[PDB]
RNA sequence: CGUGGAGGUCAGUGACGAAGCCUAGACCGUAAGGUCGGGUCGAACGGCCUCUAGUGCAGAUCUUGGUGGUAGUAGCAAAUAUUCAAAUGAGAACUUUGAAGACUGAAGUGGGGAAAGGUUCCACGUCAACAGCAGUUGGACGUGGGUUAGUCGAUCCUAAGA
RNA sequence: GAAAUUGUUGAAAGGGAAGGGCAUUUGAUCAGAC
């Protein structure tokens, strides 16, 4: 049928989201294939920097292609005939200190980036370059779908100087910044929620000073914890984080813009940062506009974070970005700032002028194209699934079995032809770009002096349903992203922050799904090879005497045993080197 | 997909462009009533029947 | 607001006012007075009928030169019409009135239209063209309307008889004689 | 109430168009048919199958035929309530001569 | 929908009079989306649009 | 008798309402006019003694502005002609499409230009005002796109002339 | 925010104009009084 009906809404959404064996093996191939990916990048990363000189330092644009084209290597070999949709979920995005995410440069642009920032520099000298300097917090985000099922990898690798005084290649010294306080806060919190999602399968071995038997896991439980880990480490939980439930051809990030009925998850926005500061005075007055936008199934898609309660037979994503705080006297709001392609906006030496390297196709928007180049891109972008891509993936030569300079040239000549079909699509809004954002801290005392004539609440943002419209909530009434930039753009009070982003996928299985085990926790992108911390020393950590903290140490070593009723598997990577 | 979009509307635009057509119409009628009198001024007219 | 003066109790009445509408002032004023004082449910059906030419609007003031019809006999006048456009706006103000009434909590079958008035909007001005190359004003007589519906109160019967009686000294002794006679 | 009919009427157009303006003659027939069918089955909502149109105009504005054989159907109105639940539909019947034919109920099946 | 333009381009692409252009009444939503010549091209060969036959002037009588 | 301004005076009146305006409410004066109450209004004004003048209106086929009666009347009639369905639509005599009927009938109601127009061409949006009925359409309104010459013109030559 | 002019309500009146004058009737409406 052309009509999408209630018969099939049931056949598509609940069915393919049934946990069955045919389904799990698709996820299992993704767990390794993705970890087989990070293990490859990780390899290439240190080969260039940590050890001896291999005759070129790879660049970030360099490592992106090799990474991606490797993740094509592994989808050639699996479900080749069996499955129609197999591809890259999120493109390799290598990020640096102040960058939240969204950074996926094509090869073409290292002379473009270089050019634009030629004048304004010295903060970002790593990003523009592509060469990575020491003492950086570097995310690597990968994801892959097989048959529309997504496994995502995110990890924060710190790079070190190189000490050859020890023949053993020792990364001299620990990481002594408040920087490292972030990555060990996320590394801690990652294990934190890892052990929490085990207790919703059965209320067995669940921390007593916390939940009881009344709630295996609640909307409030997980949220109370992570902000505890934060306030513990004084690391601001980023406004971009979430804990998500996933489906076939439905994942959290795929479309942040397009709406989802029957929404399941924990959400974190700036509308939540006032509630924590505003828990001092308990005033319940909500000043509300009656607008009927995102009205359809508002109940399900409003993203209630209290009503989420963990189930078994669900696939979850844990997404955590924790912004460190260099000491900030007056309390402030943690926000994200967006990076543009136009130099003129700014005379500030600290700005980044760059280009978005990720894209998305909205099947909602239909516009007839007059150009013949932007048409060949359109019917091609539709020859791929519902997930974000860059213009390189679309081509004949992109996997490029034998990598030559002749092939590096084959793609560059194509990128330009696809640049031109990209203009005509991006202006007609048939496709949305991925926001490239920075970590931005703001003083509370700018926003409370705020004087505004009111204005546009109009929908320009990738932000999700409810929270975005006013951004800073109603109790701050009068503020939208626009007046927020204005505030954020009085700059003596502005500052930016390092970030540690961590992505784990967790598949809850009962004893019907996992036989040999009894009820289990499957960690995809959790492999012992991928989750390695880096040398870190921070004086904050581990606040005792809070009933929620003492319950995490109880639960921290609880998942540490094989008498633990829920056995936590870690998918091991694949074998890389073959020749 | 639950996102339901008909709406695009701005009162500021409609209302404030409303006065505009309403002001200038007031000025066009006013250029009419100034000249209404002698609009029919016809020097060097030839009566057909009069002597 | 500030309507034309009302003898109504404001709490029990509803009100609707359009303005600067495009309509014959001379025609809409007529259609008004046809329905003035009526019950609402009534007049509504009536205007409907007129729109089909079952009833008409007697033209009681600006009548001059019109054609005389049978349907006039009803109101006992020979001059009447079916001002189709004039009605659309009255129904409009009637339709609305019914609605503003129900949000105040007033009974829909106890409603009637007490107060209906139409005065003149600023005339609007075009150009027109005549023989010998002259020019004349070409205009409309746009019309203000307001409609105040009342909740029928028949509950008023009040006893007012005020006698401060000055009777003369003669007049007193002469009543005293009628009541001495064992009236 | 009223029930859902069909019939076949011959109409005398010759008499109804008598002495009309040659230029407006045909267009009358259009009105004289809609009026005629609001007579029988006083439905008041009458529609004309464009074939019938080609029948009324086949001879030109001045040349309308003397007699038509017309299939008229009373049917129910849909959605969007019109003042009437009920319908009227006139369309042609292809026939040698309109002459000497009697009104007939065509039994629907 | 307003199909004037589509009928104009039809006469130009087909290269025949607006008299002789047929637009499928049932296709009125699809023809709407034409808006350019090369699109009309597709529609013309597709058969949603058609160049109507020349009316006849017969010389047999003469 | 009154009016616009000046010198003087009532240590005059006034945001607890000044001036103005409305008033089949009162009062003095033959009258010109003064005086009070009510309503409306929101910032300056009045009495006496004197000075001054662009100092008093029913008119002038008076000057500009404003409005009736006439009157929902005159009229909206040349160019042979329109009709049925569907679509769109808060709404269709008039828009779009199909169908049928007709007209210009090659000295055309066709296809191109000069003079003049200056964006009226085209498209997306749109219906307050304009298209002497309508309006979902437009030579209207709002946002934009559109004119590519070694060979077509100007340019050069000379004509009556300047 | 005046007048002309106009709508609504109130009152009043009217056999080919209306309007004024002297005078009192009937209807309204107000001062003086101590
Ligand atoms: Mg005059
Ligand atoms: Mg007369
Ligand atoms: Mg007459
Ligand atoms: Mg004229
Ligand atoms: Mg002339
Ligand atoms: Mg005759
Ligand atoms: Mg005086
Ligand atoms: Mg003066
Ligand atoms: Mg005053
Ligand atoms: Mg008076
Ligand atoms: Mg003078
Ligand atoms: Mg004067
Ligand atoms: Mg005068
Ligand atoms: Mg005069
Ligand atoms: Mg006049
Ligand atoms: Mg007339
Ligand atoms: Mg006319
Ligand atoms: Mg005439
Ligand atoms: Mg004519
Ligand atoms: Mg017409
Ligand atoms: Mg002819
Ligand atoms: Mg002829
Ligand atoms: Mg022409
Ligand atoms: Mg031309
Ligand atoms: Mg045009
Ligand atoms: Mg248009
Ligand atoms: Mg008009
Ligand atoms: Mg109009
Ligand atoms: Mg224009
Ligand atoms: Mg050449
Ligand atoms: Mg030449
Ligand atoms: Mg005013
Ligand atoms: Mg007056």
């Amino acid at each position: 049928a052309l009509a999408i009906s209630h018969e099939d809404t049931q056949i598509l959404l609940k069915d393919k989201n049934i946990l069955q064996e045919s389904v799990l093996n698709k996820y299992r191939t993704a767990g390794q294939i993705a970890q087989t990916a990070l293990k490859y990048v990780t390899s290439l990363i240190n080969d260039s920097y940590h050890s001896k000189t291999t005759q070129r330092q790879l660049t970030v644009p360099e490592l992106c292609l090799l990474t991606d084209s490797f993740i094509l290597t592994r989808l050639e070999q699996y479900y080749k005939n069996k499955v129609n949709e197999r591809g890259i979920a999120i493109p390799t995005t290598i990020d640096i200190d102040q960058i939240s995410g969204g950074w996926c440069p094509e090869i073409d642009d290292t002379q473009n980036l270089l050019n634009w920032n030629k004048g304004k520099d010295s903060t970002f000298a790593s990003s523009v370059t592509g060469t990575l300097r020491p003492g950086d917090l570097v995310k690597i985000t990968l994801g892959v779908h097989i048959d529309g099922y997504t496994s995502e990898v995110s990890h924060t690798m710190v790079i070190y100087p190189v000490d050859e005084t020890k023949p053993i290649l020792q990364p001299t010294g620990p990481l002594l910044g408040g920087k490292a306080d972030a990555v060990a806060a996320a590394h801690i919190a990652m294990e934190t929620v890892v052990a929490l999602l085990a207790c919703a399968l059965t209320p067995e071995k669940l921390p007593a000073s916390l939940g009881g038997t009344s709630s295996g896991i609640t909307g409030q439980l997980i949220r109370t914890i992570v902000d505890t880990i934060a306030r513990s480490y004084n690391c601001g939980v980023v406004p971009g984080s979430r804990v998500r439930r996933i489906r076939r051809f439905l994942a959290g990030q795929n479309e942040g813009i397009v709406a989802e009925r029957e929404y399941k998850g924990v959400v974190w926005t700036e509308s939540h940062q006032e509630a924590d500061l505003l828990s001092n005075t308990d005033a319940k007055d909500l000043t509300v506009v009656d607008r009927g936008q995102s009205t359809p199934f508002t109940n399900v898609s409003a993203i209630p974070s209290d009503d989420f309660v963990v189930q078994s037979g669900e696939v979850y994503l844990i997404d955590l970005k924790m912004a460190s705080l260099e000491h900030c006297t007056k309390k402030g709001l943690v926000t994200l700032e967006t990076v543009d392609s136009y130099t003129g906006k700014s005379h500030k030496a600290g700005e980044l002028i760059a280009r978005p390297g990720a894209y998305v196709r909205d099947f909602a928007q239909t516009h007839i194209l007059k150009l013949k180049t932007s048409r060949q891109l359109l019917t091609k972008i539709d020859k791929q699934g519902v997930y974000p891509f860059k213009l390189s993936h679309l081509s004949s030569n992109f996997p490029f079995v034998h990598e030559n300079e002749e092939e590096l040239q084959s793609l560059k000549k194509d990128l330009k032809s696809f640049r031109l079909g990209m203009s005509e699509i991006s202006n007609n809004y048939l496709c949305v770009e991925s926001p490239i954002q920075i970590a931005r801290w703001v003083p509370w005392d700018h926003i409370l002096k705020a004087t505004n004539p009111n204005g546009n609440l109009s929908y320009d943002a990738t932000s999700t349903l409810t929270l975005p419209g006013h951004e800073l909530p109603l109790p701050k009434l009068g503020v939208s992203a626009i007046k927020l930039k204005s505030l954020m753009n009085s700059t003596k009070e502005s500052i930016s922050l390092p970030v540690a982003r961590e992505c784990n996928t967790i598949v809850l299985c009962d004893s019907s799904v996992s036989t040999t085990d009894r009820p289990e926790l499957l960690r995809l992108t959790g492999g012992s090879k991928t989750c390695q911390p880096s040398w870190i020393h921070s004086q904050h950590e581990l606040n005792p005497q809070d009933s929620i903290v003492q319950g995490i140490f109880q639960l921290a070593t609880l998942a540490k045993d094989k008498r633990f009723g829920l056995l936590l598997k870690e998918t091991q990577p694949m074998k890389q080197k073959s020749v | 997909e639950t996102r339901s979009f008909l709406p695009a509307f701005d009162k500021k635009g409609v209302q404030t462009q409303q006065r505009v057509w309403q002001t200038e119409r007031f000025d066009k009628k006013r250029l009419d009533k100034r000249s209404a009198k002698f609009v029919n001024n016809q020097p060097h007219y030839r009566d057909q029947l009069l002597q | 607001a500030r309507y034309g003066a009302t003898s109504t109790n404001p709490a029990k009445s509803a009100s609707a006012r359009g303005s600067y509408l495009r309509v014959s002032f001379k025609n809409t004023r007529e259609t008004a007075q046809a329905i003035n004082g009526w019950e609402l449910t009534k007049a509504q059906k009536y205007l409907e009928q007129v729109l089909d030419h079952q009833r008409a609007i007697p033209f009681r003031r600006f009548n001059s030169s019109i054609g005389r019809t049978a349907q006039g006999k009803e109101f006992g006048v020979t001059k009447a019409r079916w001002p189709a456009k004039s009605v659309k706006f009255v129904q409009g103000l009637l339709q609305n009135a019914a609605a503003n009434a129900e949000a105040k909590g007033l009974d829909a079958t106890k409603l009637y239209v007490s107060h209906i008035q139409v005065n003149q909007a600023p005339k609007q001005r075009r150009r027109t063209y005549r023989a010998h190359g002259r020019i004349n004003k070409y205009e409309s007589s746009p019309s203000h309307i307001e409609l105040v519906v009342t909740e029928k109160e028949e509950a008023v019967a009040k006893a007012a008889e005020k006698k401060v009686v000055r009777l003369t000294s003669r007049q007193r002794g002469r009543i005293a004689a009628q009541k001495r006679i064992a009236a | 109430l009223k029930d859902v009919v069909t019939r076949e009427y011959t109409i005398n157009l010759h008499k109804r168009l008598h002495g009309v303006s040659f230029k407006k003659r045909a267009p009358r027939a259009v009105k004289e048919i809609k009026k005629f069918a609001k007579l029988h089955m006083g439905t008041d909502d009458v529609r004309l199958a464009p074939e019938l149109n080609q029948a009324i105009w086949k001879r030109g504005v001045k040349g309308v035929e003397y007699r038509l054989r017309l299939r008229i159907s009373r049917k129910r109105n849909e959605e969007e309530d019109a003042k009437n639940p009920l319908f009227s539909y006139v369309e042609p019947v292809l026939v040698a001569s309109a002459k000497g034919l009697q009104t007939v109920v065509v039994e629907e099946d | 929908a307003n199909l004037r333009t589509q009928k104009r381009l039809a006469a130009s692409v087909v290269g025949v009079g607006k008299r002789k252009v047929w637009l499928d009444p049932n296709e009125t939503s699809e023809i709407a989306q034409a808006n350019s010549r090369n699109a009309i091209r597709k529609l013309v060969k597709n058969g949603t649009i058609v160049k109507k036959a020349v009316t006849v002037h017969s010389k047999s009588r003469t």
